[PDB]
């Protein structure tokens, strides 16, 4: 009964990685109950990336995408996406601010980007509490009926402070974010941030992140069904090329390096790159 | 993995003699030279790199070394020789896909040198001598010179007659270019990765660590050698039996086409000296001056005199009367001077020298005969069928079946701009009528204007063709195709995804659009570097790339699961390819409970490349059963 | 208690007729626009051989005992298929886990046994950190 | 240090939008060596190891 439903009907929320293609030739993207995990060097692309995708989903292909972007306010996410739309730096500039708000170019990009009504939020800031955000995350999806939801940052856990070591935190919290995800038949896209090495050059300035370099004994890397990672050097002669690699997939279970991009100045967009090292 | 390249007395059409052969040997590094009484060990020397499960390097070995040595060592040795395409690699094949253009790049070779302007382009292995600079000189030249010096006088292709010394020192000269020009197509870092030398490795591990492309053009080019070898049978009776029809037709019209103008309606430089004095006024001219007298402006020409007039359709029959003679009775082509002995006509093809996709077939083109629509095509096509051979030995009449892709150019469309829509182009697809979408898209008034402009529009037509569709110029065309990328946005952004992939900002400087080009190569399906293009246009370089890689698969894989169902592939066999065209192919079958299993195979198989690389739009075949070509399609 | 029922059961549909029905959505496509599924699912599920466990929704260790209880009576299975033992989900509050599965891990075995049931279960390894892990070989 | 390691009862690591840190191994064979470490900025949220640098002993800066 739910399997015919299900087949049927299924995925129909597999979505379209874009930026660049071989994520989709390795992951086929993801599913309807699956939980992507993107991570990279600390500010290296992690926002950037997963903030692309927010878009390019919530404005070719009309879906409703759920924004929790526990570090930033709202107005900022708003100010990116804005400028995101429009190829354009939009914060990187004091004059463009000024540009469109007076000569009303601003209402314009405005109404073309939420005016289909596909992107919601959360606001919040103060610490959030995991069943103070699970809740709410809820909520967007049943509620507002969004398709994919987007977590930014996932060391922002806060919940029932006196228990030694938050390495039972982020693994709770990922178990119930893993679980909210199927019963309700949602993308959910969650960024985390990785361990200093301090065993070699670390991460900023190359190396590549292995499985066992995040957590080690993450919970994360066993709920969550795949998992993307952003490589660059931005001490080299390439510090705008980034290198996608999957470090998990439930689904197909091909590994390895993905593509390559290309972080554009002008636009602040990921776009794909020809290189092979 | 062993490198080697032969000498035969003649091509593979009627090779008799093998002459000499060298194998250079990577784990010794050194060479092996063979004589005539040495052919039997010549064929050990290669089974046992296959023992190994190693590699053996010939240039045209897929298309004429290694099917010619399964040839010789049937009537010198009479021994049962067959190298398997897994353990086989062809030079060639490799130089046309990773050195696809070479246009560009031979130019300044060209301005060397360093090559001859009658190897410009070329991927012979003396071609590519001069290219790496390990061309020393060539056997036909210093063959040609030294009979001079010698007495005797010389033959077209008579070099290859007799063993000689020389032959074997220039054999070892054409194993060290064909050693050369592999190790400088592993160098290429986009097809086969910094690991190792891939010499080293097994067949195993090389298709499969290297490139897909690598892979799928070495099958490929192994399968349609035994096209070519197979043929495609031809009536040379029926092909004759229409001659007549067109000659007696062309000579009773030239009879009335010189009555009406007095003291040739087959050159430009006649007509437009005789029409320009019936009143005719040319409105459409060329790049040289003369006017334009193709069939378009001839069936509008209108003269006052009804001679005249009237004259114009005996013409335009006679240019069509020539065209069909052209094709199916003239000189060096004709179809009529190409059938063999065994009564087949074995038409030879090029994998892929067309950068994107879709070979080249030529000697002669099999993929240009009329079709059934066009006048005497119905003739033409029931030429070309199995029914032609009952049998090669058990006089039981061959059926061929007839599969092509169901409207593959558009499902590719789907699939490409299904990073935009979410499959929803590639659902009205599978919903059917696809054209009466784009017709709504674009608001035009007949479907059948729907159709043409699809292809059109996506494949660069300017505004006024796009205009001139419903009888407009460049104003409708202008509005017809914004209109289309308003109410289809993924199409589109597309447009927009490959512009901003291939450049970075462009800018118009005294004729020349200066594109600060970010890569001057679009990845394909298997991987490949595909052309580099150059102006806004692209997405038709991308489409056609897509369908005709998947056809390419498509027809390996077809062949291998009737192989692997058991049916064996050949004229004595169950099945045999006798051509394919872009998305259509023809092949022959034994019984008409075959000709069944073919098409579901291929339909079967075209799943199998479609799952392989994730296809978001449906593909699927469509088979037609019958006696020849007119019939299946 | 890794993949949705749908899935789990696509994956057996896929492997009981010899194919990759999750990797081709090509395959997936094809056995929906006919009814191909109630063809191979009766051949398959029709015999009411097949009982699994649906939530995600953390699965407390006395809220699947419970469960995994119910089918070898209830239902009457004679197999009992458990994916994936690290994921504990109960009493939250007792640092380290270790203790977590050895509880767990007793009473897993006390229900299989004392009722006559088969069960498999999957554990993970430990990254070992050590040489060449897993991966690249290692017994 | 990790971010907690950041001085006070806790109100600098809160209190504090964009937060830079310098390092260098004042002992050793790297002393003059300075790495720049961005632990936060909630204007961009774009940490990490900026770059290097450091003007010769000689004039200072």
């Amino acid at each position: 009964e739910r399997i015919r439903e299900h087949l049927s009907s299924e995925e129909s929320v597999g979505l379209l990685f874009s930026g660049c293609t071989g994520i989709n030739d390795k992951t086929l993207g993801a599913r309807g109950g699956e939980v992507i995990m993107v991570t990279s060097g600390s500010g290296m692309g992690k926002s950037t990336f997963v903030r692309q995708q927010a878009l390019q989903w919530g404005t070719a292909m009309g879906k409703k995408v759920g924004l929790a972007m526990l570090e930033e306010s709202v107005e900022e996410t708003a100010e990116d996406l804005i400028g995101l739309h429009n190829r354009v730096r939009l914060r990187q500039s004091d004059s463009l601010k000024r540009e469109i708000i007076e000569n009303g170019k601003f209402d314009q990009w405005f109404d073309e980007l939420f005016g289909n009504d596909t992107f919601h939020l959360y606001d919040s800031f103060a610490e959030a509490e995991t069943d103070r955000l699970l809740a709410k995350l809820a909520y967007m999806r049943s509620g507002l009926g969004c398709d994919v939801i987007i977590l930014d940052h996932i060391s922002i856990v806060v919940s029932a402070s006196g228990e030694s070591d938050e390495r039972k935190m982020i693994d709770n919290l990922m178990t119930k974010l893993k679980g909210f995800a199927k019963s309700t038949g949602v993308v959910l896209v969650v960024i985390c941030h990785l361990k200093n090495p301090d065993k070699g050059k670390a991460h900023e300035e190359g190396r590549p992140v292995s499985i066992t370099d995040l957590r080690g004994s993450g919970a994360l890397r066993q709920l969550s069904d795949t998992i993307i990672a952003l490589e660059r050097n931005q001490q080299g002669d390439m510090p705008n090329l980034v290198l996608v690699r999957i470090l998990k997939c439930r689904f197909t279970g091909d590994t390895g390096i993905a593509g390559y991009m290309e972080y554009n100045k002008e636009t602040g967009w990921l776009e794909p790159s020809s290189y092979s090292g | 993995m062993i490198v080697s390249a032969i000498a035969a007395n003649a091509l593979l059409e009627s090779v008799t003699k093998f002459h000499c052969g060298v194998i250079y040997d990577y784990s010794t590094a050194e060479y092996v030279s063979y004589r005539p009484s040495d052919f039997g060990a010549y064929l050990d020397a290669l089974e046992a790199e296959v023992a190994r499960g190693g590699l053996i390097v010939f240039h045209n070995g897929h298309k004429y070394d290694v099917p010619a040595l399964t040839k010789l060592a049937k009537l010198q040795l009479n021994r049962e020789f067959h190298l398997p395409r897994e353990n086989c690699i062809d030079t060639l094949v490799l130089s046309r896909l990773i050195h696809s253009n070479l246009k560009d790049t031979d130019m300044g070779l060209l301005r060397s040198g360093k090559l001859p302007g009658k190897r410009f382009g070329s991927h012979a292995l003396e071609a590519w001598g001069y290219r790496l600079g390990e061309m020393k000189g060539e056997y036909k030249d210093d063959f040609k010179r030294m009979l001079e010096e010698q007495g005797e006088e010389y033959v077209d292709g008579m070099e290859w007659w007799n063993f000689n010394e020389e032959m074997m020192d220039y054999n070892v000269q054409d194993v060290v270019v064909t050693k050369a020009l592999l190790e400088k197509l592993l160098s290429d870092k986009h097809y086969f990765p910094p690991e190792i030398d891939f010499t080293d490795v097994g067949y195993t591990t090389f298709w499969s660590e290297s490139l897909e492309a690598v892979d799928i053009e070495h099958r490929a080019a192994w399968l349609l050698a035994k096209q070519e070898r197979n043929g495609f049978p031809f009536d040379t009776k029926a092909i004759e039996e229409l001659y007549v029809e067109l000659a007696a037709r062309r000579s009773e019209l030239l009879r009335k086409l010189t009555e009406t103008f007095g003291s040739n309606p087959s050159s430009r430089d006649h007509i437009q000296k005789k029409l320009q004095e019936a009143g005719w006024v040319p409105t459409k001219y060329t790049d040289k001056g003369a006017p334009v007298v193709d069939d378009e402006v001839l069936e509008g020409v209108r003269v006052d005199d009804p001679e005249k007039q009237a004259a114009i359709d005996l013409i335009k029959e006679y240019l069509m009367i020539q065209k069909r003679i052209g094709q199916s009775a003239e000189g060096d082509k004709a179809w009529l001077r190409y059938v063999a002995e065994d009564g087949k006509i074995h038409g030879s093809v090029n994998p892929n020298g067309a950068v994107t996709g879709r070979a080249t077939h030529a000697f002669p083109n099999l993929a240009q005969i009329p079709g059934v629509r066009s006048p005497y095509g119905e003739q033409c096509r029931a030429a070309f069928g199995a029914e032609h051979h009952l049998d090669g030995i058990t006089g039981k009449p061959w059926v061929q079946a007839g599969i092509d892709a169901s409207g593959l150019e558009l499902r590719c469309l789907a699939h490409f701009m299904a990073r935009f829509d979410n499959g929803e182009y590639a659902h009205e697809i599978l919903n059917g009528d696809i054209h009466t979408k784009n017709q709504i898209a674009a608001e035009l008034p007949t479907r059948d204007n729907a159709k043409t402009f699809i292809y059109g529009f996506l494949y660069g037509a300017g505004d006024e063709k796009i205009g001139q569709i419903v009888g407009a110029g460049k104003e409708r065309g202008k509005e017809l195709k914004k209109k289309f990328l308003e109410n289809t946005p993924a199409i589109a952004a597309l447009r927009e995804s490959i512009q901003q992939t291939l450049v970075e900002s462009s800018q118009w400087v005294a004729g020349e659009q200066q594109v600060k080009w970010k890569r001057r190569w679009i990845k394909g399906l298997d991987g490949r570097k595909v052309h580099v293009r150059s102006p806004h246009a692209a997405l038709n370089t991308l489409l056609q790339s897509a369908g005709a890689l998947i056809c390419k698969l498509w027809i390996i894989k077809t062949e291998e699961m009737l192989v692997e169902k058991g049916l064996k592939h050949g004229w004595d066999g169950d099945f045999a390819y006798m051509a394919w065209v872009h998305d259509e192919i023809q092949v022959g079958c034994r019984t008409e409970e075959i000709a069944q299993v073919v098409i579901e195979t291929a339909q079967e198989a075209m799943r199998w490349v479609g799952d392989h690389w994730n296809f978001r739009c449906l593909l699927d075949t469509e088979g037609k059963m019958g006696p020849n070509w007119a019939i299946c399609h």
